[PDB]
């Protein structure tokens, strides 16, 4: 939960500041998956390259409440990621087989979620995750579609 | 051949526990005489104790080692005394004393073998009492309470680092302030190392006689809490004494101080007798272990080496202090190159199609 | 984080001592992945066979700092493992598609890393992890090679 | 470790009470994996749809011992699940390739394990996990069987 | 923060954010594995 990252290409400040320009377009409308991939690429690289916890800083911590709460969020996220179904071609982040409707989730709710809001006009994550869970079963998505099977079976 | 980087999450390797680690749990099997944590069970694999191993590892911060060798903390006997005031003209106090193996302070060879002291990095906490409590309660029960001494004792000051301890150390002494030039200023230890080893069934007697009343200091039923302060600053380790105290029996004493007259001058005698010893067991739990043997620490290369050490989990009175103890833990994941006879593949999908074509 | 393992084939002591003989050759030069597999086999089995936390010992813990730091390291290790790309034929440990160079990482650095050192002559894990991350993308490795496709398409 | 779930289809009380009727048959004999799937379906959905830790309740916690013990059990469970070999068609829970014997594990041991017992007449999970680990290697199960290869090459 | 700081500015404490959900557009339908993609490559090389 505490790391000293000297030998990395980019730090947290550079990752945050460099991505903010592309984050303007992300807040305005739906972007392509390649646009989203390029936007989070350096952040994902940074959070996959830490070596070990800095013991000099870690052994001085007195109140453990904030650390334990942060670790509980990380554990919950990892548990949910293990259950997700993702497209094979993207590995940095997970693309689910759930189709975006835009009649149930207007873009204003998505924009409010990206800004870090939790009012009643924001995207409801718990409701969305239930929908994704009961539509991403391995017995509904692992087997390719009928058209795909017939498409390649020409020869 | 094709060599690739591989990650091994659970290698069968170990690394040394250092003074920059936070304290670990050491379990004793007797809660009557020693504070917790308590576990009376035997180790889960009693037939695996003492398996031999050769070790050659490095470290970043000084490793925690116990024994008589460079870089290891020396063990020695510590005494804790309970003083009960007595309303009598013949007997002034009654004593209950506990002797056990503890950490050895460095000796001021300039003076009459006093302890080397330090005043750096004084911690917050309740100070040690300078006066005897007037309300004794449950003399049969020993109460351990953390206490901050007036000065820290130095356990190590050399090229392996500086280790200091702010827990009190108790001895018998004379005040000597406002007295004539015949008041001796030497500190006296009531029990020595042979009192825990040489005999156990035999009765032990200690007699201290002088022309001046005997004072106990520094007061406080408190256990060592050593910490490194040089070249790095780490947390206190109040569990290391639990390992040394199980290496010998603990001796329980009782006695008194009485006043008489010799040569028409007041005479004070301290009598202590013991017929009781208690055997203890101290253990660590996985992923922690103990390395016992001829452990060599080389600070120039930061290397720990031993030939024919044994891997242990528990310390008891059969322990021999010609060996040293090194605290180790199972190591985290490691990276290593390994070679394959064919190129890297993600799935056996192409492999599966090979047996389909050959099956036809 | 604390377990009592009575009914296991090997304890921690036997795992460590029995593998130390093969660990001598592991510190000297590059071994085959079958050699590496046999060396870590019993350690992996032991750390996958614990049942539950020993509640008698866990409820006595007073200072939680060392436990939380240990759990943070295990959580961080699991997050990185979830992102790694591994060869299909080995499941005990992960073989990445990153080729060992030996002109960038001499064996002395690897040997120092195997001993638990962190000086400036040791292998730099953060730098290595960044190289492995930007070379193990699913769009570069999941699809078999050009020669492999033509190798089996003969019949 | 502490969540407030208002916008979910079912709460913890409803999940526990509604599944108890089917749990009677689960305690008496071996059921089909479809029966097991329908029994745990709503519990898995609930534990995959929490959004974030309730900060109002989390910041008030004084004694962290119980929370850290709970997180350690969760972390150990996730680590073990990462190495499990599972059938492709079921993703809510993991079906291993280890065959139930019933000459080594009588149903009475399984029923006692399902009730939450740990006596010496209960199923030994540490012993069972070691057998499953040593029989679920990728080089024994990933490649389909000999009859399966010959059973499809007819055309 | 050091003594060169100018108190005509304000300081806000921030942290790196947790995971987020975002709609995302692809040029082809969602796929679980490249198995069909592999079979197409085999048939095109024959
Ligand atoms: C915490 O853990 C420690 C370390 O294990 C335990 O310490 C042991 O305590 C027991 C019981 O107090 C000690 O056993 C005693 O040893 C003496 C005789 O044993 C010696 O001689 C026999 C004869 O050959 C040998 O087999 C043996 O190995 C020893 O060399 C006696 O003091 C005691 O004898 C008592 O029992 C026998 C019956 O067997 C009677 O005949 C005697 O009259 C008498 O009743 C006793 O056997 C043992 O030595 C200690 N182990 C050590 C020092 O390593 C603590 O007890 C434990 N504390 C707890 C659980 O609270
Ligand atoms: C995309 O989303 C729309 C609209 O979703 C609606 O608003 C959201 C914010 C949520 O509250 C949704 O639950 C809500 O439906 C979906 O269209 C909707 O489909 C439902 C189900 O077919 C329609 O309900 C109908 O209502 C009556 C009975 O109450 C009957 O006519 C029908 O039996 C049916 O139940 C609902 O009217 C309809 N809404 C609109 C505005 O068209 C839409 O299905 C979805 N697109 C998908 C899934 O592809
Ligand atoms: C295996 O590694 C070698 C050596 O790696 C070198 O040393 C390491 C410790 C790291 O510091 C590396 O960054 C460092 O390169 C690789 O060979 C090296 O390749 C680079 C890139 O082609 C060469 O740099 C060249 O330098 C000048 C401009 O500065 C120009 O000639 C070129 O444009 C080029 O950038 C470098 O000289 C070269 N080093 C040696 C000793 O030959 C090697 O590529 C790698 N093997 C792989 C990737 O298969
Ligand atoms: C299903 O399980 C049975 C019985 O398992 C037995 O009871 C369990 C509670 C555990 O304690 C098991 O370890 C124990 O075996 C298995 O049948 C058993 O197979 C073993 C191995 O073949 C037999 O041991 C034999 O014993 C002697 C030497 O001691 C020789 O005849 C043989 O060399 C062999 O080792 C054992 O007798 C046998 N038990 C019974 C009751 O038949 C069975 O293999 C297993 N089914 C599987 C794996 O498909
Ligand atoms: C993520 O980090 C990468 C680097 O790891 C950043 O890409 C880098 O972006 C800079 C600025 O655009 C590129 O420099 C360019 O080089 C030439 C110089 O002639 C020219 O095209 C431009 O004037 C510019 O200076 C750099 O090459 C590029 N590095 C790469 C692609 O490896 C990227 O911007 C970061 N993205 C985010 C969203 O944080
Ligand atoms: C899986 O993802 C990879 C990486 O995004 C996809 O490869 C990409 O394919 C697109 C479509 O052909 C390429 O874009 C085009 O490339 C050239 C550039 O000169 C040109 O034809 C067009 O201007 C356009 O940009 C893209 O370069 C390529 N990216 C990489 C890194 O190779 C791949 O198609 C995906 N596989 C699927 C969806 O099955
Ligand atoms: C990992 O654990 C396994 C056991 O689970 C160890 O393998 C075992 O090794 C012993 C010692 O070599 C083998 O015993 C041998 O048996 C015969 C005679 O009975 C003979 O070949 C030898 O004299 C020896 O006694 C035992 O069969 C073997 N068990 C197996 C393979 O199931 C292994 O050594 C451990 N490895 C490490 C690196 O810790
Ligand atoms: C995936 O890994 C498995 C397990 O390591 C590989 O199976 C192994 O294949 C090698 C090469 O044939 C076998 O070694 C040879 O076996 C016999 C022993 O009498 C003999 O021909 C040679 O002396 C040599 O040792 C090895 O026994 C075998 N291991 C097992 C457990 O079956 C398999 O090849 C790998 N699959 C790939 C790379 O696609
Ligand atoms: C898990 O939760 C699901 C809902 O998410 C529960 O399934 C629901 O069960 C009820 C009671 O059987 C079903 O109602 C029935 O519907 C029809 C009329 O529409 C008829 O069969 C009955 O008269 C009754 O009203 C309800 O449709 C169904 N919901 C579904 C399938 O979406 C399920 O019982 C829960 N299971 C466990 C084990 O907790
Ligand atoms: C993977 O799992 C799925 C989901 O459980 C399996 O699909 C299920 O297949 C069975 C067997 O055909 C279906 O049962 C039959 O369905 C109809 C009901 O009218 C009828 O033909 C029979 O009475 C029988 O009940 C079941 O409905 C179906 N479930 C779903 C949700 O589609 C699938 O077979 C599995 N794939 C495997 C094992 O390879
Ligand atoms: C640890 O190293 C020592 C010393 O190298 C090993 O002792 C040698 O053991 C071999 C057989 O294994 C004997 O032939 C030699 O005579 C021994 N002494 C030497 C070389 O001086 C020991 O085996 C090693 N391993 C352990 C203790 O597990
Ligand atoms: C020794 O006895 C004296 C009283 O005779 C204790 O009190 C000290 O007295 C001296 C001399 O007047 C003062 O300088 C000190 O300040 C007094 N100390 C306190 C705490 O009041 C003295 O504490 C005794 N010393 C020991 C080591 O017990
Ligand atoms: C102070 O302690 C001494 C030493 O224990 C006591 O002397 C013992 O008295 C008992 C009881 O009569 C005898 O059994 C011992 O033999 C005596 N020991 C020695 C070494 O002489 C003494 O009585 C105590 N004084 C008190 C309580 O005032
Ligand atoms: C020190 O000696 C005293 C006696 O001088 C011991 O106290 C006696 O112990 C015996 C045996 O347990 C009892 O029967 C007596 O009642 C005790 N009191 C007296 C006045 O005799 C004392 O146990 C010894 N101390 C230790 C630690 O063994
Ligand atoms: C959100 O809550 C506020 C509370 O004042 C209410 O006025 C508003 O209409 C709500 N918006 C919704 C439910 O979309
Ligand atoms: C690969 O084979 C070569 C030639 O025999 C050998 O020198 C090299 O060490 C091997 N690489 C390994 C074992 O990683
Ligand atoms: C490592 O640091 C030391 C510091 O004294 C320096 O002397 C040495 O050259 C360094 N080694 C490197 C950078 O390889
Ligand atoms: C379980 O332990 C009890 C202890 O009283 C014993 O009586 C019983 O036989 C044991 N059952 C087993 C080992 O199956």
């Amino acid at each position: 939960f505490i790391f000293t990252l000297i030998a990395v290409i980019m730090g947290l400040i550079a990752v945050t500041a460099t991505a903010a320009v592309a984050g303007v377009a992300l807040h305005s409308s739906v972007q392509s998956c390649n646009f989203v991939n390029d936007w989070q690429k350096n952040s994902t690289r940074l959070w996959n390259s830490q070596s070990s916890i800095d013991q000099k800083l870690a052994n001085q911590i007195n109140d453990l409440r904030q650390t334990v709460i942060w670790m509980g969020d990380r554990l919950m996220s990892l548990e949910h990621r293990f259950q997700l179904q993702c497209d094979w071609n993207t590995s940095d982040f997970c693309i689910t087989p759930q189709i975006y409707n835009e009649s149930e989730h207007h873009w204003d709710m998505v924009r409010r979620h990206l800004q870090g809001r939790e009012d009643n006009l924001t995207l409801d994550i718990s409701k969305l995750k239930e929908q994704i869970f009961e539509a991403s079963k391995a017995h509904l998505n692992l087997v390719p579609g009928t058209e795909a099977i017939a498409g390649v079976a020409d020869g | 051949n094709y060599t690739y980087w591989a990650y091994v999450p659970f290698p069968p390797l170990i690394r040394a526990v250092t003074w920059m680690d936070n304290p670990i749990e050491v379990y004793v099997n007797d809660s009557v005489w020693v504070p917790g944590p308590i576990d009376d069970r035997c180790p889960a694999k009693p037939e695996e104790e003492g398996m031999m191993i050769n070790i050659s590892i490095g470290y970043r911060y000084p490793p925690i080692c116990l024994g008589r060798a460079p870089g290891c903390l020396m063990p020695a006997v510590q005494n804790w005394l309970v003083e009960v005031p007595t309303v009598s003209p013949i007997s002034r106090f009654t004593y209950h004393m506990v002797s056990g193996m503890s950490l050895r302070p460095r000796v001021n060879y300039l003076q009459d073998f006093s302890y080397q002291r330090s005043l750096k990095f004084r911690p917050k906490g309740k100070p040690c009492p300078k006066e005897i409590p007037k309300e004794s309660k449950n003399t049969e029960v020993l109460v351990w309470e953390e206490c901050v001494a007036n000065s820290a004792v130095i356990l190590q000051n050399n090229e392996f680092g500086t280790i200091i301890d702010w827990a009190p150390r108790g001895q018998f002494y004379h005040n000597c302030s406002g007295q004539t030039q015949s008041c001796p200023s030497a500190q006296v230890s009531p029990a020595v190392d042979s009192d825990l080893t040489e005999s156990l069934d035999k009765h032990k007697h200690k007699k201290l006689q002088s022309f001046y009343p005997w004072e106990w200091g520094e007061k406080g039923i408190s256990t060592p809490r050593p910490k490194i302060i040089s070249p790095v600053s780490g947390p206190e380790h109040p569990e290391l004494w639990r390992l040394t105290v199980a290496s010998h029996h603990i001796r329980i004493w009782s006695g008194n101080q009485t006043l008489e007259t010799r040569d028409r001058k007041p005479f004070y005698t301290v009598d202590l007798n013991s017929s009781l010893t208690v055997p203890l067991q101290s253990c660590v739990k996985p992923p922690y272990m103990l390395v016992v043997g001829n452990i060599v620490i080389k600070p120039d290369s930061q290397t720990i080496t031993c030939e024919n050490c044994r891997l242990l989990t528990c310390i008891d009175s059969t322990f021999n202090w010609q060996h040293r103890i090194l605290l180790v833990r199972a190591r985290e994941g490691v990276w290593i190159p390994c070679s394959m006879d064919r190129p890297w593949e993600a799935s056996p999908s192409i492999h599966i199609l090979t047996e389909v074509l050959k099956g036809v």
